[PDB]
């Protein structure tokens, strides 16, 4: 018993995280058609480098969480 | 300081090949070198007896592998220096360009989950076309070492026909080495990918590519664990100089057992944008030779012209005999490429759709040097993939200009090469090559595009 | 121009997401030594199933974002 | 309703093997079957002429592959039914157990990035030990079909020596089929993994395992793309019934060219927890035979006893000849296993450390059926991996009890099999096997543990 205390702080942090990430997707999508509205490139390389750097604190799994957000925003390359 | 070759003192073509070939060379040819027709004729007589750079059985084999690309079952990687220099025709340079191609091929192979055909811009890429016949410094234009000298003197920019022999001699030397490298330990996939895991460790952008370099490492170890334990690199150059290609022609029984004409200066050659006159001698030369051929298609290409190329160069519907190399620039590929694909695909001919994200994205820099932005190259290949995925057609390959050297000729990438860096290591003799770091970066990214 | 408006809403959503995920890690770690303090198993299978279900809304990348959180919490299996 | 075999009316052992063998069988043997020594002797005379179930060259080959496991360079997967029944000795059952093992092996191979040795509990696992000699319904205990009948009658639970021959006949039939399956298309890795991608599609927990089943699919396609295009499944059972193993002994030149005794009822056999008397006949039988052997080690094992096994069963320091099969339960493995490893590793002997997460985690259910919780099995393998990683030793393999059938004998997993489900499909003749869904689930999870 008593473990279900944090299994609600988990449940909170998750639908919260989910909500944030639910948004960040379209914010990238927004920058997406935006920059592309002016003959711009779908992706910006050094920027995704900056996003990857953001989550480095998390350790080695940082870059791979970053790359999920990036896929969620600007989609899968070549599709 | 120079050596000297004697001028000799080969069997006759069947009458039809005699006629079609003479007919084809009779037609107008752009961008050919100006030099005495009797000196050029002396050169071509030397070159008509020399040991070939390639042999027919190898071109037939490439034709078969390219048919698998055409049919959606393999992927074409074509790469190398923009212009080969007799100066840099050296082992370390060749080795690093072979290594660079082999590395990109492992990455691309895992991404495509199908075989990659490796073709190098090497062993003949000694000639380029020039838009203007007088260059920045009021000098006659440099056209590649098959023609004249990169050196910026009035005397160096004179068109020297002896550079025909000098070009063959360099070519077969580099080819000899390429053959030796690809049958040595350099070809081993496990060795070749450790070079790639080095790149991930030492690169600024390793994080972007580490998950995938590790997925590949596990694919290679998976092979070994199952009980597995070499390489084929084909030679190609732009067939620009008809005097040269003429001499290197040899006659041999072909795909059908009847005698055909093979151009043995390479395995495959491509006509470029400034030489694809539909009724010109380049395109007509391409109709007599058995080699796989390609045609550059830039932004002024019409679906209907593209189809005429397909019907002239692929008369027998031999899948993979014709490659169509798209170079539109990223802002134009998504709009211009689809109509061409739809109409060509409709003919029933199986062409290879090769992307060229380089010759449509050049731009003079604010330093005086001509450069290309990494992010624009990516965008066109990406855009090239987006268009083929939308149509259900095959993204058949890429065509990049690269070196195995850490030159600084293209912007951006993992090294954020800036406009003030393009002067630190601008080695190229013509167009800005992606250094090895940007080569692999693109190979990783194009591999991501290939996945699903 | 004007694109840098959302490149600060992105920058916000990220260090925010990072902060949430920075916490959820130890909350799992807490349940970690907790349940294990009573001869309990390091992992609970049907629970990680529940976490995976949480992010399904995100599409196919949902499960793989979930599995990152799980690795961040209860670590890599067999280590 | 029964068939009938005639009793015959083999060459002499060298005197030393005669002596050591007779010496070894003279010692006390637990859990042996009670039945007339003259009837058992008739059976053993039949069994002394029958074609072997295995042959020496195959045991030498397994010894070599197991040496690579010992040395940290391969991984042992041992699996199959808990107890084989003459009733279920049928093609669909064998095929599904072969398929189940081959599927787990592809997953484990990719995870371990090294070869997996596949050993089946099959073709002889017809005998078990019993803690009590009278069971739940006051009846004489069922000891496996080599001995008596699962049927719950006083007459069925009588120890019938004819079941020695009936056990060999079933064994070599199942082996014949195993040989045929593993040299057919069933063995193809690409075919075998499509069964796994089916599992991901149809499973409730597909999401947990889809990324990895796809990584493997890309490893397999990577193989093909590089130009690659079978299987070895070895037989094992607990050597419990000395009458049986005696008869199946054959003499042959061994690893050293001098004559050795091979037990040809299988390729490898293991002494279990209730029969590993250090001065008993089981352990001493294991010292005369050339086969790879294993010993179950439960929670009352001391580092010093473990070492005595190693010094008796691996006298010549032949890496991989001895496997030590840990079964402590998850709550005890992390504490009990390390001291055993440290002391055994210190002797200079290279044993295979095999995990058994089944026989230390059984518990009667609230329905009357004996079951095991998926999450407890995972925890012990995990705990087993945690301990070896901490010490720098090799997690050498697992030893699981499984079927290719969708039985409901173990709790949890992707199907959240509950205590009220254990009555819907409780097929097993002894202990609760993981159904195929839980088999692959574990293989995926153990593959994750193998990664870094
Ligand atoms: O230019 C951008 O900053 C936006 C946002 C984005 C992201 O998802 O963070 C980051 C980099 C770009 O490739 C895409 C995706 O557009
Ligand atoms: O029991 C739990 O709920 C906690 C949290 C956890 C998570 O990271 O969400 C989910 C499942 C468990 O395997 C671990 C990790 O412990
Ligand atoms: N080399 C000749 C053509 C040729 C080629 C091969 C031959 O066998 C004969 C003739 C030319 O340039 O016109
Ligand atoms: N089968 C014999 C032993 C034996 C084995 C092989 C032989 O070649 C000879 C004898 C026994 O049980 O005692
Ligand atoms: N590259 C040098 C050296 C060389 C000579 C002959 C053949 C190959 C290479 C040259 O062009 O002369
Ligand atoms: N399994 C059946 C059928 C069988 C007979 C003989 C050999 C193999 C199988 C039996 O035990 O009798
Ligand atoms: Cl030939
Ligand atoms: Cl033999
Ligand atoms: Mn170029
Ligand atoms: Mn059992």
């Amino acid at each position: 018993p008593e473990i279900d205390t944090l299994r609600e702080e988990i449940d909170r942090l998750d639908a919260e995280i989910l909500a944030l990430v639910k948004r960040r997707a379209e914010v990238s999508k927004a920058i997406g058609k935006a920059r592309m509205a002016s003959g711009g490139t779908r992706l910006v390389h050094s920027r995704e480098m900056k996003v990857i750097e953001r989550y480095s604190e998390l350790g080695p799994d940082g870059k791979d969480l970053a790359i999920l957000l990036l896929r969620l925003g600007r989609g899968r390359l070549g599709h | 300081m120079n050596w000297t070759v004697d001028i000799p003192i080969l069997p006759p073509l069947p009458t039809d090949l005699r006629t079609r070939l003479d007919a084809a060379l009779a037609k107008p040819a752009a961008q050919q070198p100006t030099w005495p027709a009797d000196q050029a004729l002396a050169m071509r007589t030397v070159l008509e007896s020399v040991p070939p750079v390639t042999v027919p059985s190898e071109i037939v084999r490439l034709q078969e592998q390219l048919a698998q690309v055409a049919k959606g079952e393999a992927f074409l990687l074509q790469g190398g220096d923009c212009a080969e220099t007799f100066m840099d025709n050296t082992e370390p340079h060749i080795r690093g360009n072979v290594r660079a191609l082999l590395q990109m091929a492992v990455v691309l192979t895992y991404g495509a989950s199908m075989p990659v055909v490796k073709v190098a811009r090497i062993a003949g890429q000694y000639a380029k076309p020039r838009s203007a016949d007088i260059d920045a410094l009021g000098l006659r234009s440099y056209r590649g070492d098959m023609i004249n000298g990169f050196a910026p003197d009035a005397a160096a920019r004179e068109h020297d026909p002896s550079r025909l022999v000098r070009a063959y001699a360099n070519a077969s030397a580099a080819m000899n080495l390429v053959r030796a490298l690809t049958s040595s330990g350099l070809a081993s996939l496990h060795l070749v990918h450790d070079w790639n895991r080095e790149f991930v460790r030492t690169s600024p952008a390793g994080a972007r590519y580490e998950a995938l370099a590790t997925e590949i490492d596990r694919g290679l170890r998976f092979m070994s664990a199952c009980g597995v334990a070499t390489a084929e690199i084909y030679a190609s150059h732009e067939a620009l100089v008809l005097d040269y290609e003429r001499a290197m022609l040899r006659l041999s029984d072909g795909d059908d057992g009847e005698p055909q004409l093979f151009d043995l200066s390479a395995h495959t050659v491509w006509i470029g944008e400034r030489t694809r006159q539909i009724d010109g001698a380049h395109i007509a030369f391409a109709q007599v030779i058995a080699n796989p051929v390609g045609v550059k298609l830039g932004p002024n290409m019409t679906p209907e012209l593209a189809v005429e190329y397909v019907e002239r160069l692929d008369p027998h519907n031999k899948p993979g005999r014709l490659t169509l190399v798209s170079r539109m620039g990223n802002h134009k590929v998504r709009d211009l490429l689809p109509p061409i694909v739809e109409k060509v695909q409709a003919t029933g001919h199986q062409v290879i759709w090769q992307c060229d994200p380089m010759h449509g994205n050049t731009h003079e820099s604010s330093t005086g040097f001509k450069t290309r932005h990494f992010d624009r190259i990516v965008d066109e290949v990406q855009g090239f993939f987006e268009v083929h995925r939308a149509l259900g057609t095959h993204p058949g390959g890429i065509h990049v200009e690269i070196t195995g050297e850490n030159v600084t000729e293209c912007l951006g990438g993992a090294q954020d090469i800036s406009e003030t860096d393009l002067a630190g290591r601008y080695e190229t003799a013509c167009d800005p090559r992606l250094n090895t770091q940007q080569s692999l970066e693109l190979a990783f990214l194009v591999a991501e595009m290939l996945r699903d």
